[PDB]
């Protein structure tokens, strides 16, 4: 049927590493206003992921670019190298409010167990969070206070419906960890959240699905590596 | 420069 | 200046990773009718190689999907699959004529050293063999007679021009072997070809250059890689 | 499947 045939667009587009068409494949999915299937859900965030993540990319090096140029004071350079960063900036702000409209219009209104509403909620709060990334004054503080908005309801279902070893509920725990960490500069806040969800994992490794088990332990490597990094 | 790893 | 400008915008898209705004920048800096410098001409070869060879890959890979899905016969998948390979055929042709035009109308006319002359014609040669690659009856047999005649008319200057051990005369004689391989079904001619441009370029390393010798020498090793290959 | 390597 045509979401069989929309899902191996999206399988085609991902193989030939084609990421905006297996964007708009997802998007006709997550269009029909239905419970997305776990396979559905991770090619949809693949697909954005891919698409985010090389502008992500690009925003660093410019940006990397323009502080050598900042410090050398190569005045000509930095008015191309601001503008060119600024329509990279653009581009971010245009892909974060594709898949946040996605979220709002579509995805979250038809989720109707407990992983769904976490993944959605988490990914909202991913969204903001890169709008914040980049961002300076006001834009900054209205897409952090969004993005702490999202994962605190993603941890609120994630609490009372996933145990702890779940990796949608790891993977919320790192992403927020490193919310805390990067766009409100708080890195106690960010290693207390990170060291009680590895803490709780481990009490309860017992909860470890036969499904998820490797998944599970990668993030538990990953929320060590943050602590790593931030201790 | 990035001091910390996210879901990937 | 204006040149300057374009050439700094190249360089800048080359560090983000985004090709089709390098391809943009040297386009306008062929489009001025100048000879280009060496760091021009390599600049605008990076930007079309990374824009197609993106393209390339996407072929193969769907290609191989479709081998996979002839042997199980999943018809459905198989409208999909050759409908997806055929859009990327589209993009080939679309980058191809676009350099290639660019060649005709604007590099070639204004090219007057040996070296500039040469490194045109070759890539009028490698964009009409990418042409060639997935093409099919009067279409493949079209791009392989420009291919041909363009890589005849380097070899032409190259041998008269340029020592066995210049990096474009190395350059132009591995492609116009994987021509003959590939495009032309010949491993005997790609052989002989690639195995004299190795054995003149021996013969008198005494022409190496202190700017270039290890750019010589990889290309030595890629024409021993391809005999390797084809032997 | 390619069996050969060109300029790049
Ligand atoms: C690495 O991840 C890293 C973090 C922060 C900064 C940094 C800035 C980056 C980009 C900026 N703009 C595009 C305008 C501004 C930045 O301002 C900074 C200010 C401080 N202060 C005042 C202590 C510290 C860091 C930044 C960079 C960097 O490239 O400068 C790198
Ligand atoms: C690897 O590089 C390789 C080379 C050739 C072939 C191959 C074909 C590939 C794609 C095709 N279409 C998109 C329609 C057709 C192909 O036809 C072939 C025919 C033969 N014959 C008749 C001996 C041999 C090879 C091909 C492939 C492959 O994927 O089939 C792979």
């Amino acid at each position: 049927d045509d979401r069989e045939d929309l899902v191996y667009q999206a399988k085609l587009a991902e193989q030939a590493e084609r990421y905006d068409e297996m964007v708009e494949s997802m998007k006709k999915v997550a269009g029909m206003d239905v419970e997305l299937t776990v396979e559905e859900r991770n090619l949809l965030s693949v697909a954005y992921k891919n698409v985010i993540g090389a502008r992500r990319a690009s925003w660093r090096i410019i940006s990397s670019i323009e502080q050598k140029e900042e410090n050398k004071g190569g005045e000509d350079k930095l008015k191309m190298i601001r503008e060119y960063r600024q329509m990279v900036e653009t581009e971010l702000k245009l892909i974060c409010c594709d898949i946040l409209d996605v979220l709002d219009k579509h995805l979250i209104p038809a989720a109707n167990t407990g992983e769904s509403k976490v993944f959605y909620y988490k990914m909202k709060g991913d969204y903001h969070r890169y709008l914040a990334e980049f961002a300076t004054g006001n834009d900054r503080k209205e897409a952090a206070e969004n993005s702490l908005v999202a994962y605190k309801a993603a941890s609120d279902i994630a609490m009372t419906e996933l145990p702890p070893t779940h990796p949608i509920r790891l993977g919320l725990a790192l992403n927020f960890s490193v919310f805390y960490y990067e766009i409100l500069n708080s890195p106690d806040r960010a290693c207390r959240l990170a060291k009680a969800a590895f803490d709780d994992a481990i009490a309860e490794l017992d909860t470890l699905s036969e499904e998820s088990y490797k998944d599970s332990t990668l993030i538990m490597q990953l929320l060590r590596d943050n602590l790593t990094l931030w201790t | 420069r990035r001091r910390a790893v996210s879901m990937d």
